[PDB]
């Protein structure tokens, strides 16, 4: 009864029925991913309601320990993650409205159709068909309609919601002494009173703001050669000192240029590495890829599989008609059952997601000794960031070629190695200006700074200035372009895929600098090292509880993320780009338009 | 499958146990400074709990049986002993027996 050892003693309790519950939630879920039926919808629904119905009566209940008492860190950082209010401080009615304004957008979003102006009757959705019609199709027209339509038909109706959405979710987080949303955002990277460990919300911005500064001497490399590629396509339809139109980058948004590999590769004529048809000439199945991942795995010094995990996973797809989404998962039901959902097919693009998600699995494998609330990473980055990595180091040609998948003379040359750089650079470094842009406006049209008559021009004039890409069509404060964005209306949070980026390439060079290697950093391997394997594991098994900026600097030594790494990773792709463009003009002019000629 | 809640463990008492003790109340706990009269809620929780083993569980989960075995000799001078066994006999040899 010290004020405190009341908190320790229900903590307790609360763990147990917490982790028991969320268990039998779990099981629940996993089957009725794997066997879809209609009653199993049921059989989850139910326990799902169970479970945060519990957790909410703890949330409510865990506010009569005030926070200011307790002394000891865990306790407190448990308490204070439980007694989050979260939603329901807002007026009942607003709760039920919100509810229904976060559904319909989230359902007019998903079920969108646009039909073209020459056949109206049978058209088209946006999964099957658009996001084909936009990567692989080759006419300015075809590419210019399907990306207007897009914004013409789910941007106009979006704003009309998107308008209270914003004011709703601000008011709701103005009752938790916070001054708008994105802070709400923010709050997670947020590090109090642990004597110079400390991370305040406020420095987020400053650190994103300040590690893009150096990222640009690269990117405007990127975008002139990617600009004079594309000048061969459609010619005379780019100005050589103008920006690019939006409808020419590869997908829907302009997230990911990595379907321009067919315009802009550098030497067409030599292939890349690929094990394709050296694996089915050896009659490989969906066993003896995860038996080589988990080899690969324990050879690093981390420990097999569960044992429970060979029998309950599910590795290839039911071969009769048993609807399961295909789409990769690492599961932690918890109690040390871990399994994994993926339907692999013999390709080495699955023998790469096998390395990826069998991290999840050793990141989840680590840390179950902590108390229930802190089972997760450090913060929302470090998940995929430890996964990545393990991707990377399994796709180099040396770890290839020590497994029995590449003939033993086969000879790689910097012809190939560029190839394969820049097939990287156009998703890694591609994707950072977009996603930093977008987070910065919506983290401006959170706090208020933009009125709500000027969010479409100032949305444009940004990808005007920062990525540099410019609009086809004029569109006047009727639309939403942003709205048209998964991320965007389904309330995600949209700045982790920025830090992850930086905190992969961060770990790739702090691990390997153990494994004593010499070279560049891209050919780099974590295979047959044991430093390696307990400097990461060191890092592994801390989850929640300890400050994220000490579970870097027991990695790689320092207390923030820095951006050298990656460029170390690329410096050959920036020797190279620095010659190959002797003669053009780098860098963007925003005056350009692709109407005002 | 589905949980086998017969089995239960105490998780709260009020100090730790004595040795070869044992203890099998069902008193509510009482953790804050007011009295509980016997009912569950705030700073009053009941004291047992029950381990829901289920097939799919790993190692470090599943049940496992223990079983202890303890001497003590008080002062007893011949009790249950050790056993023995064979060892073929023969007859007119000058033998160790
Ligand atoms: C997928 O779920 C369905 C829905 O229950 C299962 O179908 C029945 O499951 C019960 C459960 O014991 C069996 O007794 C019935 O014989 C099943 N009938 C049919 C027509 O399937 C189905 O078994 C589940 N699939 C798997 C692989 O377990
Ligand atoms: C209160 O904090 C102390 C340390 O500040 C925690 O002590 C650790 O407890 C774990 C198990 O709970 C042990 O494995 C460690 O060895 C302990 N550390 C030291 C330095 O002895 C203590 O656990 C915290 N209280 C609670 C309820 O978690
Ligand atoms: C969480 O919401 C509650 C309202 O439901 C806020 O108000 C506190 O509520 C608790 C119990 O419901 C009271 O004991 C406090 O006196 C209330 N006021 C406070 C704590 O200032 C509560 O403030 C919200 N949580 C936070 C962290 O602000
Ligand atoms: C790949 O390596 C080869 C050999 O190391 C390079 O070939 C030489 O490149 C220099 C660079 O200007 C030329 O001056 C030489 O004339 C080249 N050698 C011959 C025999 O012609 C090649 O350039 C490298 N690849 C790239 C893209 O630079
Ligand atoms: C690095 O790890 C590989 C993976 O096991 C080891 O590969 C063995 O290498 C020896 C000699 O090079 C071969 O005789 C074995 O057949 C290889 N094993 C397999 C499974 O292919 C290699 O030994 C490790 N490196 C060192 C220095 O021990
Ligand atoms: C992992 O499993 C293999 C089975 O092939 C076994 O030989 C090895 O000893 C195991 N290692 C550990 C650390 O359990």
């Amino acid at each position: 009864s010290t004020i405190e050892e009341q908190a320790k003693t229900f903590l307790d309790k609360f763990n147990h029925e917490a982790e028991d519950l969320f268990y039998q939630s779990s099981l629940a879920s996993w089957n009725y991913n794997t066997n879809i039926t209609e009653e199993n919808v049921q059989n989850m629904n139910n326990a799902g309601d169970k479970w945060s119905a519990f957790l909410k009566e703890q949330s409510t209940l865990a506010q009569m320990y005030p926070l200011q008492e307790i002394q000891n860190l865990t306790v407190k950082l448990q308490l204070q993650a439980l007694q989050q209010n979260g939603s329901s401080v807002l007026s009942e009615d607003k709760s039920k409205r919100l509810n229904t304004i976060l559904n319909t957008m989230s359902t007019i979003y998903s079920t969108g159709k646009v039909c073209n102006p020459d056949n109206p009757q049978e058209c088209l959705l946006l999964e099957p068909g658009l996001n084909e019609i936009m990567a692989n199709s080759l006419d300015y027209n075809e590419r210019l309609w399907a990306w207007e339509s897009w914004r013409s038909e789910v941007g106009k109706q979006l704003r009309p919601l998107y308008e209270e959405y914003v004011v709703l979710k601000n008011e709701m987080a103005r009752a938790n002494h916070y001054e708008d949303y994105g802070d709400y955002w923010r709050g997670d990277y947020e590090v109090n009173g642990v004597d110079g460990y400390d991370y305040s919300r406020g420095q987020l911005i400053e650190d994103v703001e300040h590690t893009f500064e150096e990222i640009k001497p690269l990117y405007e490399h990127l975008h002139a050669y990617v600009r004079a590629k594309l000048m061969n396509a459609y010619p005379s339809y780019i100005s050589p000192i103008g920006c690019l139109p939006a409808h020419l980058l590869g997908d829907m948004w302009g997230r990911f240029w990595t379907n321009l590999y067919s315009l802009t590769v550098p030497f067409g004529q030599k292939p890349n590495i690929d094990v394709t048809d050296a694996m089915v000439d050896q009659a490989w199945d969906a066993q003896r890829i995860f038996k080589e991942a988990e080899k690969f795995f324990v050879s690093v010094g981390l420990p097999n599989m569960t044992q429970g995990f060979w029998e309950n996973s599910m590795l290839t797809d039911p071969g009769n008609v048993q609807k399961a989404v295909c789409h990769p998962t690492a599961w932690d039901l918890g109690k040390g059952d871990f399994r994994i959902l993926m339907c692999t097919k013999v390709t080495m693009d699955d023998f790469l997601t096998a390395h990826h998600e069998m991290g999840h699995i050793q990141y989840d494998m680590a840390y179950a000794a902590q108390p229930f609330l802190l089972r997760n990473g450090a913060n929302e980055g470090f998940h995929e960031a430890v996964g990545e990595i393990m991707s990377l180091s399994a796709a180099t040609p040396k770890h290839l070629k020590s497994i029995g998948l590449l003939s033993p003379d086969f000879q790689e040359d910097n012809e190939t190695e560029i190839n394969f750089l820049l097939k990287q650079a156009l998703t890694i470094v591609g994707t950072l200006p977009f996603t930093y842009m977008l987070e910065k406006w919506r983290w401006m049209v959170f706090k208020g700074e933009i009125p709500k008559d000027q969010w479409m021009k100032k949305w444009w004039e940004m990808k005007r200035e920062i990525v540099g890409v410019v609009e086809p069509v004029p569109h006047d404060e009727t639309y939403c372009d942003p709205a048209s964005l998964f991320h965007v209306s389904n309330d995600y949070s949209f700045i982790r895929y920025y830090t992850r980026t930086l905190y992969q390439f961060q770990f790739q060079e702090a691990l390997c600098q153990a494994a004593k290697h010499e070279g560049p950093l891209h050919k780099c391997d974590i295979s047959n090292s044991t430093e390696a394997g307990q400097k990461l594991f060191n890092m592994l098994r801390l989850g929640k509880s300890e400050p994220w900026t000490l579970a870097l600097e027991n990695v790689v030594g320092a207390k923030n993320m820095n951006v050298r790494p990656l460029l170390n990773y690329f410096e050959p792709l920036f020797t190279w780009l620095k010659d190959q463009n002797k003669n053009s003009f780098v860098g963007w002019s925003t005056d350009w338009s692709p109407y005002a000629d | 499958v589905s949980g086998n809640y017969n089995y239960l463990y105490r998780l709260f008492r009020k100090s730790n146990l004595k040795p070869f003790e044992r203890d099998i109340s069902t008193e509510i706990y009482q953790a804050g400074n007011k009295p509980c009269n016997g009912v569950a809620g705030f700073n009053c929780y009941f004291p047992l709990r029950s381990y829901g083993f289920r097939p799919t569980y790993g190692v470090g989960h599943q049940p496992y049986r223990v079983v202890v075995l303890s001497f003590e000799l008080l002062h007893a001078p011949a009790t249950v002993c050790g056993p023995k066994k064979s060892t073929n006999l023969v007859k007119n040899k000058c033998v160790n027996f």
